[PDB]
């Protein structure tokens, strides 16, 4: 083997090393080669006869040349073939014969000239097909596709595209069954001739980067009409020429397309005015990505919105919304660093405000946003939360979560007290100085806490656990703890997952955990434990995990009776080898007492 | 013993300290309701202090489970928002304070509160006052 | 002695004992006695003739009816007397004979009538002066004035005082040299004659709570035409009856006086349109406090205002301020959550947003607020602090307060850099991991570190002090250090106090602190240490303290030199008597082995 | 060695790393002044990855002070602002990218960055360039 080897017996990676052809001491039975960079220069036939367990080919800055006619003969299972960078400018008929699997053809940057010169037609499964970077000149889509009943996907992108015209698209118009997606970036795009779009139904039409005419966009985007698209994805790119004046004027002529997601990316100038344009009142559900607005002021409310996205985009204030239709708002990773306000949405369902330095001082209202249906809030990695209420309107949350917000006032006072159905709270990283016996009242339903970086009051675990009997799992790592008080888990009779390394304990007990029937893992790593008192008869003939390692558990006869358990019932222990013990002479596992 | 008020879902009833026995009248109008309250609170005593530096400490437990100590800040000397943190010791204060409160959830059960008012200045305890709430 | 006594031979209080005239068992010398609440019914002529000592004197709630001739007949240095709640109804002539120094006369709520009713003409010592609650119905300061010089205060606050005259403040008309505060708070003023004030020269006047009719306030406001007043304090009070209309027309009439400090205090209805009225421009120093203003949206550009404060005033948008003359602003303790905002103060030399959760997210830079000029600079108990640039503009800076904001993406790089003339730095109990050794860069000025809650990593103290010559005050208290790394503190010449309480080290070393020549106090309390490893003897001959208090100092023989170096240089340690060891057996002191 | 500009105030120089040696054509325009500066960048390779979850580490260090290491993601996938996030490998990607940085104060001395690509989706580097700049 001149090439490296992955896996034993697969995933021979064969990448840059000077070959002129597969070598033959590649073992049978494989599923993934990859001859890349190898300098090839002519495919020869049967040459991948005794391969015949392939599924994944690639064949990628090979100088491959020409093709010989039996080249992928004896390949049966070959769902993915690769030929990027070859510079295989003519496809004489007869190639891709024996391939009778392939779900992905990718032809990138093969001088390719046009999509006829092309013979695919017998690939019948061909899911995708990508030509982009190609010389292709039009977008007329040939008849053979007719034959090709499961193909989804086709990507045009940076080709020489030009014009389009009726007789193109015509394939669309006698087939209203093919679900196919489009995609043209990239392509300079100037003359769309009238009625070319009509009776066409596509699944998807990307359009970025097209267009620097503000004029030639809007005359081209006018003729579109007709078009019934399920998703538009507009915008353009930071590192190409694109429009220097965009005005709502040129969202003229989209007034009689029937888009279904209208999806708008970067753009170099924008402004407010765009998204309050009068016929994008259908559109079903609005998305932002990457926009430098700046303020979302009003929109009409005949507006139709059912959802709205606004991702990495600048804002100064918090938009102001009124549409009694959108529900799943979702504004993320906002630029800038913004106060909540008060909104008015009836029909909300779904809110992430996540990454942004949403300080939201006031808390917890059906005030602030009035909607009696929401079912997932999402706060997290946010700039300063301070709770001053105890949701008293949102008694249908399902899913809350805190990860890196600084959370105030939430023990002055028995919070989270009016969520009777929370399924999954998280307020791990929140430095929050547990010192109240009420902080977790209420939460009769929950199933997931995850506390990590919050401390306690004498670091000690307190009694908090009271009326959570459906907990099944816990966290309570990186917590400085030093001690767990009498009495705690004496209910949690369901849980299954305990975890407490990373912690600052001394010894371990086993009066407590007497009580966890179904408890299944019982992470203790990295908290210095040298001994366990108590009766080691009492824990739950359940476990199956426990972490005991980078501990100081001591060895010099200390606690014989745990020396010996410890070595004994180790088929549970995790990393029983490495077991060092602390105290001289170290470097040791057993014990010379037994029994 | 000293006062109590029954309300629609509240019963309030204070009573002197243990440590210090020194007279003050207080009550409120109208009685409390725990589901949130607008109204006012009559005052009159005669300080036992400056009044200058006045706040509390409240030793709060609900339903047996103390929380931590809460301080509040009455007065603090510069430009105060009430007329009676002018007040001398042995100087008859009378006066009516206005409050609301709506928008927090209690448990049911029994509360209990350890008022005691300081003056700031010198730290002698003006008087201490032991409450009772029972919400139903 | 049947009453208490707070200091040996001195400060008897007698508080609240059932006595019917002073005990006659108390020693003289005294400085302070206090007889209050105690059932006197009357003074008696000598009564304290043996107390020629006194200088404080208070008989508050006796019930002194009356008065002897030489009651206060041996006092000589009696400098306050205080008379509140007694119903002296009639001061009859002789009274207040013996006082020859009494610069604090108190008497308030003593039934009293008028002021010329009042034998004080002879204390020609009498700086403060007390009447209020007292029955008075006419401002008329008598004649008798005249004799006392150094007479600065006058309170008649709470009385009748219903109309003011021209005949009064007469004695201010033909004395322009007395420097008098007047106070006539609560007082129901209804009408004050035309002419009033007209030459006159006020230090103060107070007028809290007194009108409760737009159109009365605004009448008699405009009758103050001619007066000069140094510090004019307006407002209501939050339980009194109190004006439901305000407006700038009642500022009318204060448009030809004379203020040098306009503060106004609490207000019920407030319109953000008051502090833009055309007579305030001559003001010197604004000032308001509770006042629930909500936006200060845009003053004119010709106001003269040298200082501004917005203290515990509602504010919902930092304010937007382009004043030419304005310096040392101040907003603190702000009731809402606001973001900082660009300001343009060309004149401003003192900042002072404490207190309040100014989140700052942009920082640093001589764009947000241009000023050269700023000296004292003050952003502590905030709420983000986000890092952002090098102080570039501001390099006149001596005093830097973080004290509780967190502060962010200060060790990602060196910040303070530019700051090359700073004294005080402080960034206490901000969450700061430093993990990075050219923090602390450039301040070559330094004077004054403080941080306590900030962690480290490795919890070893790297050598971040390097190039900080002239600290001469250190605080390293309450960071979770376990070691001191070799080499820090080599440059430290001038240090004279280092603090490391309540950390978690181990042990201790000598090879360290041998360069703090001038080092004065070691305090190194809480913080586990058990020897002191490397020769003792290179501590430096200056130390005066050392803290060895509630560590583990063992004392089995371990290290004999230490455990008697200990006791022999203790007239240095702190409280050298409970020096407990923590090896059995404990409970001890001293170790066998001398020398 | 594989190349340098001088600018006012700033000597920049890149040479490839030594453990991955995989070609990539880059420079600037015009010669970064670390006194701030306005322009653009220039790239010119063949990826040896998808590009489409593209991200940097790198490892930084001013006078022989080892800043902590940073990580900046450029592309993501959903959307990405950039139009080389859709190449793939094999395909040549030649592009200019737009810049801009003032108001930050750098001291005087010597820095040194590794910076080494990654491909988050499988985790192989990409390529690795080994900086230096000298500011005066
Ligand atoms: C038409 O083809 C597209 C292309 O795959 C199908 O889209 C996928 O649908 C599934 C299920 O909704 C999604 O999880 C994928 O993300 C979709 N892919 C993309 C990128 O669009 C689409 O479902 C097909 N149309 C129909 C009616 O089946
Ligand atoms: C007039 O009398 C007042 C009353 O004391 C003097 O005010 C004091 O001045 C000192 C020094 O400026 C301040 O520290 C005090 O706070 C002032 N007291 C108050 C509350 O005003 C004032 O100085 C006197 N006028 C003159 C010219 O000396
Ligand atoms: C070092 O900082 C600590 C802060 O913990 C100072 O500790 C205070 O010490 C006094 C006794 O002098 C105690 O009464 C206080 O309670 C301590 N503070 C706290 C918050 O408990 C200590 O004084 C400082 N050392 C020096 C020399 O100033
Ligand atoms: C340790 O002892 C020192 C010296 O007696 C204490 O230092 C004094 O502390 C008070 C309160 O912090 C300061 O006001 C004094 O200025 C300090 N004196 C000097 C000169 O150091 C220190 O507080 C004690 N520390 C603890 C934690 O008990
Ligand atoms: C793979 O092939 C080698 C050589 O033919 C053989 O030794 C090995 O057992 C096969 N399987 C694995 C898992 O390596
Ligand atoms: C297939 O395997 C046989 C035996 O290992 C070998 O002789 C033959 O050359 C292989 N096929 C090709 C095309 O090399
Ligand atoms: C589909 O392939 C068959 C080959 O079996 C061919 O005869 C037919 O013409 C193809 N369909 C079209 C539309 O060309
Ligand atoms: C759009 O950009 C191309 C590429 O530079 C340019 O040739 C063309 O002239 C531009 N459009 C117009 C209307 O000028
Ligand atoms: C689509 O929106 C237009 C206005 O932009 C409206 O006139 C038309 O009725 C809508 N189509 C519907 C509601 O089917
Ligand atoms: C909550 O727990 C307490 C015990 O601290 C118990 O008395 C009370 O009944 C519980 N409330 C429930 C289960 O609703
Ligand atoms: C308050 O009253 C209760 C009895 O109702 C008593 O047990 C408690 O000690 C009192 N509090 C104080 C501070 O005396
Ligand atoms: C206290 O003042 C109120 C007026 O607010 C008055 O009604 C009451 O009588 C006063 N108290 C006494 C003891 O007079
Ligand atoms: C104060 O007086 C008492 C009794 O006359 C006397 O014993 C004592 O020495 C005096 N001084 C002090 C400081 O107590
Ligand atoms: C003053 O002291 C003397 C001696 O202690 C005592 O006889 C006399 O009564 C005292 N004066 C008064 C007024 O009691
Ligand atoms: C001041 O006191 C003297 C007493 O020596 C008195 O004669 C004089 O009249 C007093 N002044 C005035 C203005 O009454
Ligand atoms: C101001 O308040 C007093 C006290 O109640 C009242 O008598 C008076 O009528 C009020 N002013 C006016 C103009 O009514
Ligand atoms: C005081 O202010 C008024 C306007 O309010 C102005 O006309 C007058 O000149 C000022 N006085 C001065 C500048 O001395
Ligand atoms: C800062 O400290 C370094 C040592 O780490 C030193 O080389 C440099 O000269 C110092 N800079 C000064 C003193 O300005
Ligand atoms: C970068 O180059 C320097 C020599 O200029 C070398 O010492 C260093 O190891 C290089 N970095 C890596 C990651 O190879
Ligand atoms: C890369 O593109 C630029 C245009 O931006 C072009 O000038 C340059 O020649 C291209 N690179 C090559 C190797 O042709």
């Amino acid at each position: 083997n001149p090439c490296i080897e992955v896996v034993p017996n697969i995933t021979y990676q064969c990448m840059d090393q000077k070959l002129s052809k597969v070598p033959d001491d590649i073992p049978s039975s494989t599923k993934n080669i990859d001859l890349s960079f190898n300098p090839l220069k002519i495919l020869k036939s049967y040459s991948f006869s005794n391969f015949s367990e392939l599924q994944w080919l690639d064949l990628s800055r090979c100088e491959i040349e020409t093709i010989e006619d039996k080249a992928w003969h004896g390949l049966h299972h070959l769902s993915n073939l690769i030929l990027t960078g070859n510079p295989i400018q003519s496809f004489s008929p007869g190639s891709f014969s024996g391939l009778t699997s392939l779900e992905n053809l990718v032809a990138v940057e093969t001088k390719l000239a046009s999509l006829e010169s092309f013979p695919i037609g017998q690939l019948i499964t061909l899911k995708k097909l990508n030509v982009a970077h190609n010389f292709i000149h039009s977008c007329k889509l040939p008849a053979y596709f007719s034959n090709l009943t499961n193909l989804v996907h086709v990507d045009l992108s940076y080709n020489y595209i030009q014009t389009i015209t009726v007789n193109d698209l015509q394939f669309l118009r006698e087939n209203p069954q093919v679900n196919l997606s489009l995609d043209m970036s990239l392509n300079p795009i100037d003359f769309i001739q009238d009625q070319a779009f009509q009776g066409i139904k596509l699944h998807e039409l990307t359009l970025r980067g097209n267009f620097n005419s503000s004029n030639i966009m809007k005359t081209c985007l006018q003729n579109l009409a007709g078009l019934h698209v399920h998703r538009l994805i507009l915008g353009e790119f930071k590192d190409e020429r694109n429009l220097e004046i965009f005005e709502p004027s040129i969202m003229e002529g989209l007034c009689d397309v029937t888009i279904d997601e209208f999806r708008l990316t970067y753009t170099n100038d924008f402004s407010d005015d765009i998204v309050k344009f009068h016929c994008l009142a259908n559109v079903s559900a609005m998305s932002l990505a990457g926009v430098s607005i700046k303020y979302l002021e009003d929109v009409p409310k005949h507006f139709k919105w059912q959802s709205l996205s606004i991702i990495r985009c600048q804002l100064k204030q918090f938009p102001t919304l009124d549409l009694p239709f959108l529900k799943s708002l979702t504004l993320t990773m906002n630029k800038g660093s913004i106060s909540f306000k008060k909104v008015a949405l009836p029909s909300l369902s779904y809110l992430d405000l996540s990454r942004n330095a949403l300080s939201f001082s006031g808390c917890c209202s059906y005030s602030d946003l009035g909607t009696n249906s929401l079912r997932h809030l999402d706060l997290s990695f946010n700039g300063a939360i301070i709770m001053s209420a105890n949701f008293m309107g949102l008694e249908e949350l399902q899913h809350l979560d805190f990860q890196h917000s600084t959370l105030k006032r939430v023990t002055e006072f028995s919070a989270f007290l009016s969520l009777e159905k929370l399924l999954y709270l998280d307020i791990s990283y929140t430095n929050t100085k547990i010192d109240f016996d009420g902080i977790f009242l209420g939460l009769t339903s929950l199933n997931t806490l995850k506390m990590a970086g919050n401390s306690f009051k004498d670091n000690t675990l307190s009694n908090v656990f009271a009326n959570t009997t459906n907990l099944t799992f816990l966290d309570l790592s990186k917590c400085q703890l030093e001690q767990i008080s009498w009495g705690v888990f004496d209910t949690l009779h369901r849980l299954q997952l305990l975890n407490m390394s990373h912690n600052n304990l001394l010894f371990l007990d086993s009066s407590h955990y007497n009580q966890l029937y179904s408890l299944s893992t019982l992470d203790c790593s990295f908290n210095r434990i040298e001994t366990s008192k108590g009766i080691l008869q009492h824990f739950p003939k359940s476990l199956a995990f426990f972490n005991l390692t980078n501990n100081s558990v001591a060895c010099i006869c200390e606690h014989q009776k745990f020396l010996q358990w410890v070595k004994e019932q180790k088929q549970f222990l995790v990393n029983v080898e490495q077991m060092t013990c602390a105290t001289p002479v170290e470097m040791n596992t057993s014990l010379v007492l037994d029994f | 013993q000293q006062w109590f008020c029954n309300s629609s879902d509240a019963i309030i009833s204070y009573s002197y300290c243990d440590h210090l026995k020194f007279p003050i009248s207080i009550s409120s109008e109208p009685c409390i309701r725990l589901r949130g309250t607008n109204g006012f609170v009559h005052v009159e005593f005669i300080p036992r202090g400056n009044l200058k530096y006045l706040y509390f400490n409240l030793f709060i437990s609900v339903n047996s489970i103390e929380l931590p100590k809460r301080k509040e800040v009455l007065c603090h000397g510069h430009d105060d928002d009430y007329s009676f943190c002018r007040a001398l010791k042995g100087e008859t204060v009378n006066t009516s304070i206005p409050f609301s409160f709506e928008g927090i959830l209690f448990p049911k059960g029994h509360y209990r509160c350890v008022a005691e008012a300081i003056a700031g200045d010198t730290e002698e305890k003006l008087f201490c006052l032991n409450f009772t709430i029972i919400h139903r």
